[PDB]
């Protein structure tokens, strides 16, 4: 999920944006 | 060295920015 | 799913994330 | 530049942001 993607690892803008809505 | 990781409030706050009008759902664990 | 921000997608990404600071874009 | 960092390569949010102002 986003923590694994963006906190443990480094995430790109569109990976982040994918968690929107 | 400078940190690229978004954790905690920093991640919420990124979400807040990139999602703008779309909103977002978030759960801190 | 593309990680890479290219071309007019890059300028759009900056539009977004810079908000009221705005930004300087140059391709070179 | 922004093109080496975010297009050729993959940038983090903070790397992208670093190009603001």
């Amino acid at each position: 999920g986003i923590v694994e993607q963006c906190c443990t690892s480094i995430c790109s803008l569109y990976q982040l944006e994918n968690y929107c809505n | 060295f400078v940190n690229q990781h978004l954790c905690g409030s920093h991640l919420v706050e990124a979400l807040y920015l990139v999602c703008g009008e779309r909103g977002f759902f978030y759960v801190p664990a």
